């Protein structure tokens, strides 16, 4: 019934993990060693957030541009005449 | 953390070490009252700022107060 | 009843000069606080002994009058504005009329006048209108959300903040994930300004589409 | 002199069923306290972390996340119990600070050997205007 | 024209996006 | 000429406001009462109850008269 | 110290009190971390330029959209029966019935009515065409810079 | 409970609030009185009566338990296991239902917003509706085919169903008004039934929180030797305002206000709109609102415009006729209402140091009475704050309701 | 002595276990 | 017999084992995913938790869009999803640059809940965040992708 030391204090606070697992690898070496050598230029956190910054404001100026008028209503314009005031 | 100064209006009634949820306070002996003691403030990091203690001053105005300031962990009451 | 409207206007002058003129020459100190000078001039309170002491910080009187300024203004420009509506009208014997008793301008200024205003849209179509009734709605709403900062005090929301902070820590798939600085609630001079700020910007925003929706909809 | 007494870790816990109110992350990453107090008879008292749980005879320990847990706690052991009581602080480091009685004896008595941190020697009345202490980084209550 | 099309996305997306990501960045950054 | 007299009007109010509020400030943080003895000042701070409760009568007066003959007329 | 770098209390602050507080004392100098009267006053006077700066540039802003996609020179020949505009509406999520509800004006799509009155004021100090009102802006932006 | 008189005021007051409301919806579609059905005026006063009553002691309930809980409770002498272990685990119920109220709110209340939204814009195939994306109630409407189909299958003795608000049955008709007929339920009472649920929710966990709470917490440990009934702890760990369980009730107040205040509304215009009217000699139905519930009632600008613009004015020209009553305590509700908010966002600091200035004037004049005046305390200016809201509330919605009904 | 008595006597009428700690007592009120 | 009891039988952690936690069966289910496999590259975890995320996301999309009733619907579904994927990504980038430093040992625990002493999970370092977070999106465009052309490019006969 003794739940206090002090040469221990991983237990004694608590600090373990409940849902870790350490088996190996499973997936295959091939499908691995392909994902690691195809999805390797992304790894740096340095150019990863510029590029999706660029990527992404570029995309979405390029498709705002040239949209037409079938999928925008704004873009279609007024049709109607239109009406006087008061 | 807080500051807690004392003043020489005490009257060493005891009232304010007893009030403290945090052992902050304490009574030291001085020889300028009837009671021949007089409050101190020594451990003022651990101090929550409840003001519990100068519900219980019984002077004219409080012979110990309280000022606000930056804040900690202990300070906030904290438990996470 | 421009005499009477007069003496409205003369009695939140006065009222909010009390106000402020009391905050100002206390601000220093008074009987229940007389060393008030050196605690600043923003504080909470000095604690619930001595009967109570909220809102006893020279910036809570500022923050009281800003009610009463609202109101007062309020009560110029609907003076105003209805007088003018119902002289471009050509009617001015309605305001003349109505005006000496509390029901008519109820009736014959409030719910008169917005009949155009609400229908900006309805379940047959919209017209250029619409954006002054969502202003409407969005301004009540604001206006509504200060409230919940007004009346209700911090201690509750700590309590809750306890709990939610327990709940994520012990959930699976999500504790990978962890704050940097610990949360808390809003503090006590915080709340007041975040609750000021609320009803302000929400009176203003519903005043200024009423008024703008009711003139343009029958004078362009 | 009052050498501080030492803490035991052997020393056997109180009996209790669980509850969500314990320790945390703070614990793990920043300090927790230890109480312990000796209990003539086995009997019930009331956690200050919400439920009940029994005390053993002899020595207990226990932890808790805060100062003002354990001095409520030791608070409620004198006044009903009639039992004396220490706390403490541990580190995540490995150190052990002694905390409360410091001196030995509760702070309500007198002590000779104590020193008066924070004291003025006047009235609250004969503090300095705001305006003497502008631009100089000092308080009017701290001079 | 189409300058209304290439700057009210701009502004209203990603100036905010890089503005949040960078002033986020800047509070949190501790030495 | 209905949203400009709005506009203009409810600027006015948060003016008067912030001037009183560093008024009170000044009180709080730049007043000498050692330099300012005797004058102007000292006086408006020496009798501020009697100013006080003076706004207070008047505010009553208005208040429980225009209330009344509003209630009375509807 | 991380944030804010001119109070040193808030800086230690470990839970969220730390970001607002910095973002509602920034502007209270004489309660920064060693200050002085000559800081002080210095940075009064760069804030005022900084406040000057600002209200040059607004209201170029104004010049620049009315005379871009106002109709100044339609309500100039006919004051009485022509609305004033403002700027124009570019909103995807607009739907088609409120496209063709706002087209009001002179105007070829959606349009603001502006009851700032602007173009009064313009009309009586002597302005008559785009060009004048172009011509303001640059000047304003000039004035700004 | 057989050693303390708050438990058993508590659960009482719970069973009796509980069944007051029971009472008053099984009151409405089942019309016990003869010449009751085709009084409308009656129908509705009765209804919105009970209601407040169930909610008043419903709250009561939650306040005394609270009681019970600070004063009683004893786990030395009388130790029960299973309070023990609810109050071993709090912290996973509280956290647990905060996560509901959430929810709801955003996919009850979203809804609505999206649906303005939607009409704002000129886009009113995208809304949830009838006509755009339905959501129906389809398990009540199941439950009403299966009522209406068991007389003759499961309830062979039966003659008739037993009321006549499950589709199947025939209209009845009395001296020329409609009496009761089948209630038809779309998409706009899937909205609402939800609104209903949210706000019920949040109360209960204001509640629940009080009373679980009451004894300590993680902020204030000895919070119970502070009593059942103290303003704070003061301004340390940043602001201990309102910890108590009396604060906790007297929050839960407005919510429970708040819930009920949606449910006459809803029922007033449903009632109005799709079940009374009048009928001809020849057999059509006219309601009085013309059944506008359907289409009206999936926005906000609909109640705002076609419930509460359009059914007020009978009150507010009530002036010079018998009703005219009604129309003064239209106006003086608002007054009492806007006169609480006084109480409620001001502090006690001002209001003393505004009385030692009038004390002072009144010294002068030897006029000082030897009871020295003081400002209400804390807790009692939040109790006046919450009375006089409570009450300007009910008695504008009481006038508005009782001014309609009459003259149409 | 002061004017909080007033309120307080209206307060804690119908508090009897407040008044008295005896059970009896406060079943016959 | 309890099936309730305190954690690692230590009744003064804040936490319970109750049947929903420490079951048998939804302890091997959570051991499984790749969120807990803590003697894995960080790349290879994140593939997967970004194909899983990507293929879910683009129903919604498509379904509940504004150009549902069009014949554009599943292109502006599939660009829709891929940037909510980009924004996810972007967030995860921000966040770890924000929580960890370069050079410094990984924070997570070294401990086993029946004592046995672990090496520390890399998904708390730097690199091993780098490394998810270039793995999730490179998952989340490709289960998109996949999505997309799974659906309205064979035009298989779902629903
Ligand atoms: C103020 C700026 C702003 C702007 C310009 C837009 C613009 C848009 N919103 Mg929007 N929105 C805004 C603020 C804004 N919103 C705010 C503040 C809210 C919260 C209230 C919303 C909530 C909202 C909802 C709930 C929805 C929109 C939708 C839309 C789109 C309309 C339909 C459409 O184009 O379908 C065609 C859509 C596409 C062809 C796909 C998106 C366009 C590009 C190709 C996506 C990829 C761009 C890029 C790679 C990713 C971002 C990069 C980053 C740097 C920004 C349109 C792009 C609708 C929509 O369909 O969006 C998904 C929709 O359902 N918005
Ligand atoms: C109109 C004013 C108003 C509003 C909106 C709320 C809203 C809320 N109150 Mg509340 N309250 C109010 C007045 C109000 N209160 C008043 C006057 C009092 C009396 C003092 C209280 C007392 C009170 C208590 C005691 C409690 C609440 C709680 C809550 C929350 C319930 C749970 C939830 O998430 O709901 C759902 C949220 C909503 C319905 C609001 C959102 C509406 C739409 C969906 C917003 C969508 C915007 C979207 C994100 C786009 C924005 C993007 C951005 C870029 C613009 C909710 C946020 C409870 C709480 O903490 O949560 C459990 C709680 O315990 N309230
Ligand atoms: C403080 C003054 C001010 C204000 C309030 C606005 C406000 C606005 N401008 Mg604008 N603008 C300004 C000065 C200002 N502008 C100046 C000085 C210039 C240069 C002459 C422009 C050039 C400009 C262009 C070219 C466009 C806008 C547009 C817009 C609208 C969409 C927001 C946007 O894309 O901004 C972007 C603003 C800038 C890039 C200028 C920053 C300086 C918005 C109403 C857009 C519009 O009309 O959409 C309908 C648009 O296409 N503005
Ligand atoms: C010429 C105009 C002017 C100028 C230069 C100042 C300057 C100042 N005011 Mg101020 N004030 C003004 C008008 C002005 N005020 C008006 C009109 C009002 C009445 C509404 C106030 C009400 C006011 C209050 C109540 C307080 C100040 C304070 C201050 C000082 C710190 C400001 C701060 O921290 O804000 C930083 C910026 C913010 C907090 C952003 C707020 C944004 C709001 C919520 C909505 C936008 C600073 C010297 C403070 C002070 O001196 O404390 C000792 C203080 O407490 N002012
Ligand atoms: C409709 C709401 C309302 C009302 C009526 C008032 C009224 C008042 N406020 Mg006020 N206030 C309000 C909202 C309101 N406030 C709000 C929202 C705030 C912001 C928090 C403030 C902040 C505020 C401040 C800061 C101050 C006031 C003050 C005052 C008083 C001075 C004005 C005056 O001439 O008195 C007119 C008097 C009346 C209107 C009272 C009429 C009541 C009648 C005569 C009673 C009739 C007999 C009764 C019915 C019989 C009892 C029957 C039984 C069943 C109960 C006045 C009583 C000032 C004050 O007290 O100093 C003098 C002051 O300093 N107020
Ligand atoms: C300070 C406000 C005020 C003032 C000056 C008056 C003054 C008056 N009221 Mg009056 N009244 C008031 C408030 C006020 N009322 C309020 C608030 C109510 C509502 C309860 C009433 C309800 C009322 C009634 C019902 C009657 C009066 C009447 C009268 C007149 C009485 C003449 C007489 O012989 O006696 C007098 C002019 C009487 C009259 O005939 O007036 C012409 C009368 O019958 N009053
Ligand atoms: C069978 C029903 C019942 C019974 C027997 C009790 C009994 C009790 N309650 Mg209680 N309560 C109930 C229902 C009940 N309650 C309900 C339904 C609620 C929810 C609203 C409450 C909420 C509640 C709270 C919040 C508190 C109590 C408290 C108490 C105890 C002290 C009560 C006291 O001193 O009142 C004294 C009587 C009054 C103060 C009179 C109130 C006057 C009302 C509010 C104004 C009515 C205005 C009226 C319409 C206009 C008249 C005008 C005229 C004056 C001119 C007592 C044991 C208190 C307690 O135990 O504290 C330890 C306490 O704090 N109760
Ligand atoms: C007979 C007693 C009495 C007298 C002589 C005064 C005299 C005065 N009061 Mg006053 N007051 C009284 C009672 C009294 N008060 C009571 C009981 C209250 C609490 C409701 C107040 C609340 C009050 C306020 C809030 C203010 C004054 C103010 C003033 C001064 C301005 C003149 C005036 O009429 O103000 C108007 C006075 C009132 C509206 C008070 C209402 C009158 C009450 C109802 C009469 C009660 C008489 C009482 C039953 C006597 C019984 C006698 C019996 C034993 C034989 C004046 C010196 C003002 C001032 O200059 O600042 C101090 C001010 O702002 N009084
Ligand atoms: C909560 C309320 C709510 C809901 C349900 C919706 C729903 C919708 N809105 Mg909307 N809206 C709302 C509030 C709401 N809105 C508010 C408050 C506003 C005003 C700010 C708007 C403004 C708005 C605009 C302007 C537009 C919409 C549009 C839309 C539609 C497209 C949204 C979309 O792309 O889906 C995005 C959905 C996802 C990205 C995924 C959500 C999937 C959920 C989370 C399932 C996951 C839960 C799962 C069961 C957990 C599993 C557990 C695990 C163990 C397995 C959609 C029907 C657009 C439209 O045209 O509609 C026709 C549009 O243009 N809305
Ligand atoms: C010629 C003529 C005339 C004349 C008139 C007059 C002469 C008037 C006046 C008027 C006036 C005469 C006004 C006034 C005003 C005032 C005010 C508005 C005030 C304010 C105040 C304040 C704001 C304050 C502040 C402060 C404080 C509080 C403290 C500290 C200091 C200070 C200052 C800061 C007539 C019309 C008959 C006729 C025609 C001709
Ligand atoms: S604000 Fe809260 S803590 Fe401060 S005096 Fe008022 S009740 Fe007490």
């Amino acid at each position: 019934s003794v739940y206090f030391d002090l040469e221990d204090l991983g237990n004694t606070t608590g600090q373990w993990d409940v849902y870790g697992s350490d088996a190996p690898s499973p997936y295959n070496p091939l499908q691995s060693k392909f994902f690691e050598t195809f999805a390797a230029p992304f790894t740096k956190r340095g150019l990863l957030l510029k590029f999706l910054i660029l990527g992404g404001g570029s995309l979405l100026t390029y498709v705002s541009a040239n949209s037409t008028g079938d999928v925008l209503p704004i873009k279609r314009g007024p049709q109607e005449p239109p009406k006087l005031g008061p | 953390s807080h500051s807690v100064k004392i003043y020489d209006t005490c009257i060493g009634c005891t009232q304010c070490v007893r009030a403290c949820p945090t052992d902050v306070l304490e009574m030291i002996p001085w020889d300028g009252c009837k009671a021949k003691q007089i409050a101190s403030a020594p451990r003022t990091e651990d101090c929550v700022g409840c003001k519990r203690c100068e519900s219980a001053c019984p002077t004219d105005f409080l012979s110990v107060r309280v000022y606000l300031w930056h804040e900690t962990t202990r300070s906030m009451g904290l438990a996470y | 009843g421009d005499f009477l409207v007069h003496h409205a206007i003369a009695l939140g002058l006065h009222t909010t000069t009390l106000i402020l003129v009391k905050g100002a020459l206390d601000a220093r100190g008074s009987k229940l606080m007389p060393d008030k000078k050196d605690f600043g001039y923003s504080f909470p309170c000095d604690g619930p002994g001595r009967g109570g002491t909220c809102d006893i910080s020279a910036w809570d009187a500022f923050y009281l009058a800003v009610f009463w300024m609202l109101n007062t203004i309020g009560w110029v420009t609907f003076y105003w504005h209805w007088k003018h509506i119902t002289l471009w009208q050509g009617n001015v014997s309605q305001f003349n009329e109505s005006s000496t008793y509390l029901m008519g301008w109820l009736r014959d200024y409030l719910w008169l006048n917005s009949s155009q205003l609400i229908n900006g849209y309805n379940p047959f179509g919209m017209n250029s209108l619409s954006v002054w009734a969502w202003m409407f709605l969005f301004g009540h709403l604001v206006w509504a959300t200060g409230f919940m900062f007004l009346i209700s005090w911090r201690g509750y929301w700590q309590e809750l903040i306890e709990t939610l902070a327990w709940a994520h820590e012990r959930t699976p798939l999500a504790n990978l994930i962890r704050w940097k600085d610990k949360p808390v609630a809003l503090s006590i001079v915080q709340a007041r300004l975040v609750g000021l700020a609320h009803f302000s910007v929400g009176y203003i925003f519903t005043y200024a589409a009423f008024l703008i929706a009711s003139t343009s909809g029958k004078f362009g | 002199g009052f050498t501080p007494p030492q803490l035991d870790p052997n020393t056997p816990s109180p009996i209790f069923a669980g509850s969500t109110g314990g320790l945390l992350r703070k614990a793990q990453v920043e300090e927790f306290y230890v109480i312990t107090w000796n209990s003539p008879k086995e009997q019930i008292f009331e956690m200050p972390t919400g439920g009940a749980a029994i005390m053993r005879e002899g020595p207990n320990l226990l932890k808790l996340a805060r100062k003002e847990q354990c001095l409520a706690l030791g608070t409620r052991l004198r006044s009903k119990y009639k039992i004396t009581y220490q706390f403490y602080r541990v580190f995540p480091n490995g150190e052990v600070q002694y905390l409360h009685p410091k001196d030995g004896v509760y702070p309500e008595k007198a002590n000779p050997g104590r020193e008066g941190v924070g004291l003025n020697m006047r009235s609250i009345g004969k503090n300095v205007s705001p305006i003497e202490v502008k631009f100089t980084g000092k308080q009017s209550y701290d001079l | 024209n189409n300058l209304p099309s290439i700057f009210v996305p701009l502004v209203g997306l990603v100036f905010p996006a890089i503005a949040m990501a960078s002033l986020f960045l800047h509070i949190q950054k501790n030495k | 000429q209905a949203a400009l007299y709005t506009h203009h009007q409810y600027i006015a109010g948060f003016i008067m406001t912030g001037a009183f509020a560093h008024g009170a400030i000044f009180f709080i943080r730049d007043y000498n009462p050692e330099q300012n003895e005797d004058n102007v000042l000292a006086r408006m701070l020496d009798h501020k109850e009697a100013i006080i409760s003076h706004l207070s009568w008047a505010s009553l007066f208005l208040g429980f008269h225009t209330l009344g003959l509003y209630v009375h007329n509807d | 110290l991380r944030f804010p770098r001119f109070s040193q209390g808030l800086a230690q602050d470990p839970t969220t009190r730390r970001i607002w507080f910095g973002i509602a004392t920034a502007h209270d100098f004489e309660s920064h971390d060693d200050i002085t009267e000559e800081r002080l006053y210095q940075n009064i006077f760069a804030s005022h330029f900084g406040q000057l700066a600002i209200i040059f540039l607004w209201t170029s802003g104004n010049l620049f959209h009315v005379a871009w996609q106002g109709n100044f020179e339609t309500w100039v020949q006919d004051p009485l029966h022509v609305r004033p505009i403002a700027h124009a509406i570019w909103d995807p999520h607009f739907g088609q019935p409120a496209v063709e509800a706002f087209t009001r004006g002179g105007a070829l799509g959606p349009v603001n009515i502006a009851y700032s009155g602007v173009y009064q004021w313009w009309y009586t100090i002597g302005l008559r065409t785009n060009e004048d009102l172009y011509t303001g802006a640059l000047f304003l932006l000039f004035l700004s810079a | 409970l057989t050693t303390s008189w708050h438990a058993q005021l508590s659960l009482n007051l719970a069973m009796l609030g509980s069944l007051t409301i029971i009472v008053a919806h099984h009151m409405y579609s089942m019309p016990p009185y003869p010449y009751l059905a085709t009084d409308y005026a009656t129908q509705l006063s009765l209804f919105t009566h009970h209601m407040w009553i169930g909610g008043f002691l419903i709250v009561g309930a939650a306040a005394h338990a609270a009681i019970f809980m600070v004063r009683d409770y004893d786990p030395t002498n009388r130790y029960n296991d299973l309070l023990d272990r609810v109050l071993r685990h709090r912290d996973a119920i509280i956290s647990h239902l905060n996560w509901v109220c959430i929810f709801l709110g955003f996919h009850s209340f979203g809804l609505y917003i999206h649906n303005d939204t939607m009409s704002a814009l000129g886009r009113p195939q995208d809304m949830f509706s009838d006509t755009a994306i339905q959501l129906q109630p389809v398990f009540a409407q199941w439950i009403q085919n299966t009522h209406a189909l068991a007389p003759g299958v499961t309830a062979p003795g039966e003659t008739a169903s037993t009321s006549l608000t499950w589709g199947g049955g025939e209209l009845v008709a009395v001296g020329g008004k409609v009496a009761l007929l089948p209630i038809p339920l779309g998409t706009a009472d899937f909205l609402v039934h939800h609104i209903h649920a949210f706000t019920i929710h949040v109360t209960v966990l204001i509640l629940l929180k009080g009373v679980l709470f009451a004894r300590s917490s993680r902020l204030i440990p000895d919070k119970a030797n502070l009593g059942f009934r103290f303003p704070c702890d003061g301004p340390g760990r940043g602001g201990t305002c309102q910890v108590s369980a009396w604060d906790h009730v007297f929050l839960g107040l407005f919510w429970m206000y708040n819930a009920i205040s949606v449910v006459i509304f809803h029922f007033s215009w449903k009632m109005q709109s799709d079940v009374w009217g009048s009928i001809s000699d020849q057999g059509v139905v006219t309601h009085i609102t013309g059944g506008n519930f359907a289409q009206s009632s999936i926005t906000i600008n609909g109640w705002l415009r076609d419930f509460l613009w359009a059914q007020a004015s009978q009150v507010i020209q009530s002036y010079g006729s018998s009703l005219s009553a009604y129309g003064l305590f239209f106006l003086g509700a608002h007054f009492v209402w806007a006169f609480s908010l006084m109480f409620l966002f001001s502090g006690r600091g001002y209001w003393q140091e505004l009385i030692e200035s009038i004390v002072w004037a009144h010294n002068k004049l030897k006029v000082a009475p030897a009871t020295q005046p003081r400002a209400l305390s804390i807790i009692q200016g939040r109790a006046v704050g919450v009375t006089h809201y409570l009450l300007g509330g009910i008695a504008t919605t009481w006038a508005f309701f009782l001014a309609r009904i009459i003259a149409v | 002595d002061t004017t909080t008595w007033i309120w307080n006597l209206h307060a804690d009428a119908h508090d009897f276990d407040s008044h008295t700690s005896d059970l009896e007592e406060i079943s016959r009120k | 017999f309890q099936v309730v009891q305190p954690i690692n039988g230590d009744p003064f952690i804040g936490s319970l084992e109750t049947p929903v936690t420490s079951s048998p069966l939804i302890a091997w289910y959570l051991s499984n995913l790749p969120g807990y496999r803590t003697a894995v590259n960080p790349l290879l975890r994140g593939v997967e938790v970004g194909l899983a995320h990507g293929f879910f996301l683009v129903g919604p999309f498509v379904k509940a869009g504004p150009l549902r009733n069009t014949a554009y619907a599943g292109s502006a579904g599939s660009l829709a999803a891929a940037g909510l994927v980009v924004i996810l990504s972007m967030c995860l980038t921000i966040y770890g640059i924000s929580s960890f430093k370069e050079g410094e040992p990984s924070i997570a625990p070294s401990l086993t809940l029946t004592g046995r002493k672990k090496q520390p999970d890399q998904l708390q370092t730097a690199d091993g965040w780098a490394k998810f977070t270039g793995g999730f999106f490179f998952g989340g465009i490709s289960g998109v992708t996949w999505a997309y052309f799974l659906l309205y490019v064979l035009d298989l006969p779902y629903f």
